[PDB]
Formats: structure tokens, sequence, C-alpha cells
């Protein structure tokens, strides 16, 4: 069972970054596949980006050009660093696992998730 | 997407009748089928009739043909159930639901698993309560 | 080199219930499919950390059914693979090439069956499926079904109900 740990949300105004991070339990860590995703209120949850063993990342296109994910196995940490942040990002984030050496982009194929982080955009 | 909504439920004494409506939005397949079904506490659930929108064609449940009739309103999106002659055996939940027919070359066959299915209505055939 | 581009950039795929299935000749493994998995939204394989590459269509929320000791219509009427699987399962989101406006009907699955399917078994046949008590004599009604249903693609279709390409490799 791995535990999964955001930390980093708050608020921003627009136009502001702000970078969260995930930190992870467990062995598997680097060859597992990590996840973002992100919550907004009366809408369904939604993919925002996600890194796989080899480095290798996918964006939605909603965050293409303005998030970056990356991963530091040494750590067991991924980031989601969030740049030229809108007032339509504001939601609560949450990052997940995959023991898969895909990139999986849907969340019924991840394994294990963290608790979630609030992310404010004025 | 996809709502169904039953409506028209009641009770009523044997031997008389309801009117129950379906209202559907979100309908955007071209060949679907739409069935009522009906579930009563302790029995299993039962088809009671069936449209689609190939040929157009309805089949009934052996228990309910001739009493019972299906059709689709010509001006919006709803379907109804005509109950004729209730009998108390007919009381249950009734639901509608909404899915793809099976297209198998040239030929259209019936589904049996529905993608949505509405909330129900309740019908309570009784000389009571 | 073993021909696997030509497994994965098939233009058609089959329907899980017609799985297909292509014998590949003894080949040098060709290991930038791994290092590639990052195209795919699932990489997973069984026995590793004889060649047959079966490949297929489902919907998004039967992917988990593409795994030894799973159940589920998919794992027991379509597709089965054995406990002691070696080999990987690969799978890619195609509702871009799969799904289409109104419906596509084309991908089908099997519903029903008297018994699960043995591990790599397929089963092609249409007879119609007995439910209730009484011999359908190959006529519809509520106790009497064909045994295959469309999936009806759309592409504004939840990524559950879209469609899936799915890659077994079996070595
Ligand atoms: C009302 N119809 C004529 C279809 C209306 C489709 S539209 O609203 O998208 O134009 C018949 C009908 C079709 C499905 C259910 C009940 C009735």
């Amino acid at each position: 069972q791995v535990q999964l740990v955001e930390s980093g949300g708050g608020l921003v105004q627009a136009g502001g970054s702000l970078r969260l991070s995930c930190a992870a339990s467990g062995r598997t860590f680097s060859n597992d596949a990590l996840g973002w995703f992100r919550q907004a209120p009366r809408k369904e949850r939604e993919f925002v980006a996600a890194i796989n063993w080899n480095s290798g990342t996918y964006y939605a296109d909603s965050v293409k050009g303005r998030f970056t994910i990356s991963r530091d196995n040494a750590k067991n940490t991924v980031y989601l660093q969030m740049n030229s942040l809108k007032p339509e990002d504001t939601a609560v984030y949450s990052c997940a696992a995959a023991s898969d050496y895909g990139l999986p982009r849907e969340d019924f194929l991840y394994d294990y998730w963290g608790q979630g982080t609030q992310v404010t955009v004025s | 997407q996809v709502q169904l909504v039953e409506s028209g439920g009641g009770l009523v004494q044997p031997g008389g009748s309801l009117r129950l409506s379906c209202a559907a939005s979100g309908i955007t397949l071209d060949y679907y089928a739409i069935g009522w079904f009906r579930q009563a506490p302790g029995k299993e659930r039962e088809g009671v009739s069936r449209i689609r929108s190939s040929d157009g064609s309805t089949n009934y449940a052996d228990s309910v043909k001739g009493r019972f009739t299906m059709s689709r309103d010509n001006a919006k999106n709803t379907v109804y159930l005509q109950m004729n002659s209730l009998k108390p055996e007919d009381t249950a939940v009734y639901y509608c639901a909404y899915g793809p027919l099976t297209k198998y070359g040239s030929s259209w066959y019936w589904p049996y698993e529905y993608d949505y299915w509405g909330q129900g209505t309740q019908v309570t055939v009784s000389s009571t309560s | 080199l073993c021909p696997f581009g030509e497994v994965f950039n098939a233009t058609r795929f089959a329907s899980v219930y017609a799985w297909n299935r292509k014998r590949i000749s003894n080949c040098v493994a060709d290991y930038s499919v791994l290092y590639n998995s990052a195209s795919f939204s699932t990489f997973k394989c069984y026995g590793v950390s004889n060649v047959y590459a079966d490949s297929f269509v489902i919907r998004g929320d039967e992917v988990r059914q593409i795994a030894p000791g799973q159940t589920g219509k998919i794992a027991d009427y379509n597709y089965k693979l054995p406990d002691d699987f070696t080999g990987c399962v690969i799978a890619w989101n195609s509702n871009n090439l799969d799904s289409k406006v109104g419906g596509n009907y084309n991908y089908l699955y099997r519903l029903f069956r008297k018994s699960n399917l043995k591990p790599f078994e397929r089963d092609i046949s249409t007879e119609i499926y007995q439910a209730g008590s009484t011999p359908c004599n190959g006529v519809e009604g509520f106790n009497c079904y064909f045994p295959l249903q469309s999936y009806g693609f759309q592409p504004t279709n939840g990524v559950g109900y879209q469609p899936y390409r799915v890659v077994v490799l079996s070595f």
C-alpha cells in the first residue's frame, strides 16, 4: 500500500505560478507512472498531466505549454509546475500512481491516490 | 448526456389503467432500443416491452400482451406505456432503459444490456393501499 | 527483428469476440516498443520484468479485464489469459479512429456463453442464446438473445465508454 501526499496548494493571482509536489512511499516508485488530476466544483475529475518510468510525459490540452510534470526518483517525488495560471485552473489537484509502464491518462487505470491540495486562482 | 425520467405511476384498483411516460434527453445514437422493465421486491426484474429505431417493431412479455402498449410521442422525446386491465401482480417499480442495437453484418438485433436506466416510477395495483 | 510495427500500426482491428491472432516467427527482440511505452495508456507485463500478437478493440472500462486471473464479460466470454501468462498487454485510446457520430456499431462483444472460455480460446458463433427455460428455435424474445452486442462508440462518450485498441504479446 503506497501512500501519496500532495503539498504546495494555495492562493495565487491570475498569471502567477505555483509548484505542487507529491511524495510517495514504496520501493517501486521509479517504475511507476505518476499522474495529476483535478476536480473543480460541479465539474467532473479531469486528467492534468502524467509521467512514466522513462520520463515520457503527456498533458491535457487545457494545460499544455503552461504546466510541466517532472519526477525525482531519488526523493520518491513528482512535481507539477503551474505557470500562467487562469481562474479556470482553480481546483483540488490530486496525484495518483499506477503500477504500469505505460502513461495512463484515465483515472480508472491508476492504482493509488493522494488526498488532494487546493489551488485557487483569483 | 443521457437522462431518462419516468412518471405516471400511482395506485389503482384491479382492472384499472395507467399511462407511464419516460422523458429522454441526450439520445444521439442512430440505432437504439428503448425498453420498459419492471422490478418488484423479491422478484426478478422482468422485461415488459421494447421498441427500436431501426424498424420500429415492438415486443411485449407474454404476461402483458394485449393489455399493455408502448409508443413514441410524435412531437417530443417521450415514450409511453399504456397499461390497461391492471392486475395485482403488475405491482412493481417500472423503469425505462436505452441502449444501442446490435449490428451483425446487414442485420440488426435486440440488445440484452442497456446503457442507461431511469429512476423508476412506482405502480401499485390494490383493492386497498 | 520482430515485425511488431505491423501489429501496432494496423489500419483495422478485430472485435474482441473475434480477436485476431498473428504468429511471429522467432525473431531478434525489438525493445523500442518498450522504450516508447509512453505512447500507450497501459503497458503491463506478466511473468517477466513462440511469439503471438493478439489484438482487438474493447471499451475503456474493460481494459483491466485483459490480465491473468480477471473476471467479467470480456475475460470470461471473449478473451481469456491463462494464470501462467508470460507476455505483455498494451492498450491505447482509439476514439479518434473507432467512434463515429450516431455510433460505430461494427465492434461487438459476446454477452452470454454457457461456460467460460479456456485461455486463448475464441468463439465466433451466433446461436440465439437461451436465457430462460424455453428453447429459442432461432427466434429472439425477452428470454432469447442474440449473443453478441455492439458497443456503439460515439466520439462524445465518456472515456470509460471510448474504444481502446489492445495488443497482447505472448512469448
Ligand atoms: C420525437 N421523435 C420524433 C424523435 C425526436 C428526435 S430529436 O429531438 O432529436 O429531433 C420520436 C421519438 C424518439 C425517441 C423517443 C421518443 C420519441
